């Protein structure tokens, strides 16, 4: 009954991950942000 | 001369770089291509278009 349990909740785990995009979220935004860091620098350099 | 770096002067802005053909369509006053850091990215010939 415990391995059962265990790859069925591996299995669902599984499913979770390759279904829910915004499980990745809170290390996507970190590039998001440094990347937004890098842009604003590239912007600065239109200004006058 | 193509494929190296040089200082290049055309109509006024200077620079240095190498000058590559390019296969994006400019429209008929296109002279001057700017990118995201305001630098030139693309300029077109004023003796051949
Ligand atoms: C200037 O050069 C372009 C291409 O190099 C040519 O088509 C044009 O006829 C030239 N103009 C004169 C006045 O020679």
């Amino acid at each position: 009954l415990i391995a059962n349990q265990f790859n069925s909740a591996i299995g669902k785990i599984q499913d979770s991950l390759s279904s829910t995009a915004s499980a990745l979220g809170k290390l996507q935004d970190v590039v998001n942000q440094n990347a937004q860091a890098l842009n604003t620098l590239v912007k600065q350099l239109s200004s006058n | 001369v193509k494929n190296k770096c040089v200082n290049f002067n055309f109509n006024g802005l200077t620079g240095t770089g190498v000058l590559t053909e390019s296969n994006k369509k400019f429209l008929p006053f296109q002279q001057f291509g700017r990118d995201i850091a305001d630098t030139t990215d693309a300029v077109r010939d004023p003796q051949t278009l």
